[PDB]
């Protein structure tokens, strides 16, 4: 009746009187609620002289303030009742350190749910909530909708233009709504709860040819809300782009701000199948949304008000306030800056501010070369969170978050979804800038400790009798010496079970995959991995060779088809030597088979050399010979067939043992092509150019892998592998610039180090050496500057506006 | 701390780089009248809506005379825009831009 529940909003009442908060709390009957004055939470460690300077009308003494990790060595490890204007506090006569500081400034807004629960069985109310939002549009089609749940009327200002009608009469899509009503009664039952859903919805499209009009009727709906019901009104609006409106158009109206799907399907004739689609998704989310928000609440003590749209991150941030507030330790949350907010400065630069948040980057071990058996292995994912829990087993902050993962871990295993959400969610805020309570410190420690984990795993793998040719972080990659048959694939998970027991981890992934028979491994993208993860047979059930192959790609398109040809050739007849050298046991499998495919790349060789002589010179064929141009590579032309063999040279090297037979083949080519037994012409020196964003983040996934733009393939950069969620290309041009810049400042703020000697620059005033060497440096401008044309380049591939205006800045 | 020199003294101790030519700008600046150089202050935030309608009354002043200056200043958004990997369907760039 009065409060005893969850507030739904918590806002300021105005901009005047500060400290004093309206309450938006629905009731178990009648919302309706109120907050007194809350003092402005700021403290300055000093109270002895501190009422002579300043009114603060609060005592707090003996550590009033918080001292946090940051770079200042002072903020390294009170409120005041007025918002009084500063006066000089800075004079500490405490002999504390100078400066009043701010490392706990928040909103008593937000203060105050930071201190209190969200109930003051979350709400169990048997009440009818409104639904009157933004309907997603496909275009411009302006659909809005005016519904009331008690209402019954869906009422919508949709298809707002009046010249086209773009909304339907609904009819037949209200029958079909109807049928899948019945076929989603599953979770409508569920959804039927604490809003009037299960009620059929009718079709009633408005027309406006002025927006004002629209406006109007919008304020007369608000005219309806708390009216109609009088009392006891709740809104759900879930649309992003009305939600700030009509918080504005609204007085004192209660919603939460979690947003639904952003649009619905592109379809505007034919709106009817996607209009259904929205309008279903809309009714079932109301209760899902509905219920989502109270168990939320339910484990996080925080107000529907949080804002979870973009990532419940926020609710991450609330719960971290409230640990660290049960503590002696204050919280550094500041909604003002998203950077945190340690002692008093929050904004001192220097060497290790951007030693922190730059070379946040995965290290990737790669070790090209074809081996007997080679397993892709588990490929574990989410490594930051096991990373630290597996570190449990400054240093204040980081025990303080180490129990707090222990206890996400413990609610993350056999109970809510919620608790596995905020888990998985929680890696993505220690990395997220817009997230509040994040530490560039904390982020740099947890790369690191990432970075440890991957070298004990890699250590554990040195014992077991196999190498680690490739480690992404996200998937490992080991063969294993022995040639040992299938019996041994079934010893292999014996093996790796016995080396994931033996150490003190339990949340790394099990279940090793995508084991290969026989691999080639250049690269991400170039390879020849057989028979995946199966019953392990041993190529019985041959897996077809999975083969990206972005430097095939980059071949000319007719030279292509002639290059996978051979490597599947290639890879045939190092199978057949393979069961070869496996009958004679019962890479010298490698060693034959060379001689064995000796002959035919010979013959074919010269046999497309001798084409190549007439192929030259023909306007048709050169179309189809040119080398389409691709970010990865910048060599010459050097007649693209001489480049097809060079590349076949490439692929072959990587066995060892055969080397002298690929060197043997290569002094036959030079026959073949006029050209010195070595040359360095010969050699093939690829360029990749990976341009790659240090450890992207899907917000749907919430997997954490570097992005390489280059060398991916283009939806490869779109959508990430682990969940069909695409990234939006407006994050990925953010993220490429951020990496760019951030070099160029990193490149402003260099240490020279010197010829001779080679000590760092530890002068100002240096002017050569006090060594006799001068000082040489590290990395200058120029292939920063072709990395910016190799990035004008990928501009041209991918429209990326952002990315062309940073580049037009740069030029000036 | 190392004592400073006039931008006069400084000029007149490395001779005259780009006397009369001076002086008929000084006099002509002398004739020039009523020339504003308005600043508006440190951090305008053209989020705020209160803000908003402040900078709009302060234009509509600006109106009746339009000064030969106009400043405007750091931070024209209120909070820090900056890349965001957890995007709300809607890049914080963006709403800079608008
Ligand atoms: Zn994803
Ligand atoms: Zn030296």
């Amino acid at each position: 009746s009065y409060a005893n529940s969850t507030w739904e909003v918590l806002q300021y009442k105005d901009s005047g009187e500060p400290g004093v908060l309206e309450v938006f709390v629905t009731i178990n009957g009648k919302v309706q609620n109120i907050t007194f004055h809350i003092p402005k939470t700021i403290y300055m460690k000093f109270k002895s002289q501190t009422m002579p300077l300043q009114k603060i009308k609060n005592c707090l003494i003996e550590k009033s303030s918080a001292s946090l990790p940051n770079n200042p060595k002072t903020s390294n490890p009170e409120s005041v009742f007025l918002e009084e204007k500063e006066n000089c506090t800075s004079i500490f006569n405490d002999e504390n350190v100078l400066g009043v500081f701010e490392g706990t400034i928040t909103p008593h807004q937000r203060a105050i749910m930071d201190l209190g629960a969200s109930v003051t069985y979350l709400s169990g109310f048997s009440m009818d909530i409104g639904y009157l939002l933004h309907f997603p549009t496909s275009i411009g089609y302006e659909f809005f909708s005016l519904f009331k749940s008690w209402g019954d009327t869906i009422t919508i200002l949709v298809l707002k233009p009046s010249n086209q009608a773009q909304e339907i009469n609904a009819s037949s899509l209200g029958q079909i709504y109807k049928q899948m009503f019945e076929k989603k009664k599953g979770k409508i039952e569920t959804y039927s709860y604490l809003v009037d859903i299960k009620e059929d919805i009718n079709f009633e499209f408005v027309y406006f040819t002025d927006i004002s009009k629209l406006y109007r009727r919008l304020s007369q709906e608000t005219t309806k809300l708390k009216e109609e019901r009088g009392l006891q009104f709740l809104l759900l609006l879930q649309s992003p782009f009305i939600t700030k409106l009509l918080g504005t158009i609204r007085l004192l109206n209660q919603m939460p701000i979690v947003k639904l799907s952003l649009n619905e399907v592109l379809l505007q004739l034919n709106w009817q199948p996607t209009l259904l689609k929205k309008l279903v998704n809309h009714v079932l989310s109301s209760g899902s949304w509905i219920s989502h928000l109270i168990k939320l609440s339910q484990y996080s003590n925080i107000p529907i008000c949080n804002l979870r749209l973009d990532s419940m991150d926020y609710i991450i941030d609330v719960l971290y306030a409230r640990k660290l507030k049960k503590e002696n330790i204050v919280l550094w949350w500041n909604e003002k800056a998203p950077l945190p907010d340690h002692g008093g400065i929050q904004n001192d630069f220097d060497l290790n501010t951007s030693w922190i948040m730059n070379d946040s980057e995965f290290p990737k071990i790669n070790n090209s070369g074809v081996y007997d058996n080679v397993v892709l292995d588990v490929g574990v994912d989410n490594l930051t969170v096991n990373t630290i829990l597996t570190s449990a087993l400054s240093n204040d902050a980081l025990n303080v978050l180490r129990g707090m993962l222990k206890e996400w871990w413990d609610e993350a295993l056999k109970e809510n979804s919620t608790a596995d959400l905020l888990v998985n969610s929680l890696a993505s805020w220690v990395q997220n800038p817009n997230a509040k309570l994040f530490d560039g410190l904390l982020r740099y420690h947890v790369h690191n400790l990432t970075k440890k984990a991957l070298l004990q795993l890699v250590n554990e793998f040195s014992a077991l009798g196999s190498t680690i040719v490739y480690a992404d972080r996200n998937q490992i990659l080991i063969k294993t010496n022995k040639y040992s048959p299938e019996n041994c694939y079934a010893y292999s998970q014996y093996m790796m079970k016995a080396v994931r027991t033996n150490p003190m981890f339990s949340y790394l992934d099990l279940n090793i995959k995508r084991y290969w028979d026989l691999l080639i491994w250049m690269d991400k993208f170039n390879f020849s991995g057989l028979a995946c993860i199966e019953i392990e047979e041993k190529e019985n059930q041959d897996y077809t060779a999975v083969s990206q192959w972005q430097l095939k790609k980059f071949l000319s398109p007719i030279y292509q088809p002639e290059f996978e040809d051979w490597m599947m050739i290639i890879l045939d007849s190092m199978l057949k030597t393979k069961q070869s050298y496996l009958k004679l046991n019962s890479e010298n499998s490698l060693n034959g088979f060379s001689h064995l495919f000796s002959k035919p790349l010979m013959k074919r060789v010269k046999k497309l050399f001798k084409n190549q002589q007439e192929f030259i010179l023909d306007p048709q064929y050169e179309a189809d010979y040119v080398i389409p141009v691709l970010p990865g590579s910048h060599l010459n032309v050097k007649n693209p067939l001489l480049e097809l063999v060079k590349s076949l040279c490439h692929v072959m090297l990587l066995s060892k043992s055969t080397i002298l037979e690929i060197r043997t083949l290569r002094k036959e080519l030079l026959k073949i092509f006029e050209l010195r037994e070595f040359a360095k012409v010969a050699e093939f020196k690829d360029p990749s150019l990976s341009l790659v964003v240090p450890d992207f983040l899907c917000e749907y996934c919430f997997f954490i892998s570097d992005i390489d733009f280059c060398k991916a393939a283009p939806e490869s950069i779109f959508s990430c592998v682990r969940c069909h969620k695409a990234f939006n290309q407006v994050l990925l041009q953010e993220h490429l610039i951020q990496k760019l810049r951030s070099d160029i400042e990193s490149y402003l703020i260099q240490d020279l180090r010197c010829s001779r000697c080679h000590k760092v620059k530890r002068d100002y005033m240096s002017a050569h050496c006090p060594c006799a060497g001068a000082w040489e440096g590290t990395l200058p401008r120029e292939s920063i500057v072709q990395k910016l044309n190799v990035f004008k380049q990928v501009a041209k591939y991918y429209g990326f506006d952002i990315l062309l205006s940073c580049i037009a800045d740069l030029t000036i | 701390l190392p004592p400073g020199e006039r931008r006069e003294i400084t000029l007149e101790t490395i001779g005259n780089l780009d006397k009369d030519l001076k002086i008929r700008l000084h006099l002509l600046e002398k004739e020039l009248t009523d020339h504003k150089f308005v600043i508006l202050g440190a951090n305008l935030f053209l989020d705020d809506l209160k803000i908003m309608t402040a900078l709009s009354k302060i234009l509509q002043k600006l109106n009746d005379d339009p000064p030969t200056l106009l400043i405007w200043q750091g931070s024209f958004t209120s909070v820090p825009v900056f890349a965001s990997m957890s995007s709300r369907n809607i890049s914080s760039s963006t709403q800079f831009k608008n």
